[PDB]
């Protein structure tokens, strides 16, 4: 496991909501690096886009749902992919009441076009994988 | 990654026409610091979520926070958007969860 690249700096004026999403991104990086992934934070990459991480080489983005509405969580991911051009998503359940199990079921019974690897981190720091 | 989910009561074409003026009126934010996706027609799922927050959505588009150092401009970006869609209603949900707009 490993952790490099500059970690995300949270601007002082950011409110509680925005602040909490940046916290959880910096936290997902550390949690994964300690689980054996090689994690680069805020990697330089070609596109106009600036991804959150690189996880064993693959560009990844953090998504830290506060909602517990599993369907909506899927809808959200789906659109982050279709409109935002996200592919591989770290889904951090720190502030969500939605079970890792239920997310996997949802993403499987309704595939999401474009969606890459999904890594779930539950409230206890347990990693599950949902593969492309 | 932080994304503003933006639902509009107006149709896709008009929405886009309006977004051109925004892009032209706020080149600072919208060339690099924030990225504005193309507008799409709202499907059933987006319409459902918009309607829980008061709004009948016809179109939808996304605004991504591309420069993390500008994370504190979300509320000002939100306001700029409410104002550049004068001719209609807009709901803005940060990461499709947190309402940044009134009502
Ligand atoms: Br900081
Ligand atoms: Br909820």
């Amino acid at each position: 496991g490993s952790l490099s690249g500059k970690p995300t700096q949270i601007p002082p004026l950011s409110d509680e909501v925005t602040t909490r999403s940046l916290i959880r991104e910096n936290q997902s990086a550390v949690t994964l690096a300690n689980k054996g992934y090689d994690v680069v934070q805020n990697p330089e990459v070609l596109g106009p886009k600036n991804p959150d991480y690189t996880i064993n080489g693959q560009v990844f983005d953090n998504y830290a749902p506060a909602t517990g509405n599993v369907r909506n969580i899927a809808t959200t991911i789906s659109n982050k992919v279709s409109s935002g051009q996200a592919s591989n998503i770290v889904v951090n359940l720190a502030d969500s009441s939605a079970s890792p199990a239920a997310i996997e079921a949802q993403i499987n019974s309704y595939p999401i076009p474009g969606l890459g690897k999904v890594i779930v981190i539950d409230k206890l720091g347990n990693i599950t994988i949902i593969k492309p | 990654a932080i994304d503003l989910f933006c639902y509009l009561s107006i149709d896709r074409g008009a929405a886009e026409s309006d977004l051109n003026k925004i892009r032209s009126n706020h080149s600072e934010l919208f060339e690099g610091k924030f990225l504005i996706s193309p507008v799409r027609d709202a499907d059933f799922s987006l319409k459902e979520i918009a309607a829980e927050h008061g709004l009948v959505a016809e179109s939808f588009f996304l605004v991504s926070l591309n420069d993390k150092n500008s994370a504190d401009l979300i509320p000002i970006v939100s306001k700029i958007l409410v104002d550049g869609f004068n001719g209609g209603a807009i709901l803005i949900l940060q990461d499709n969860e947190y309402r940044r707009t009134s009502l």
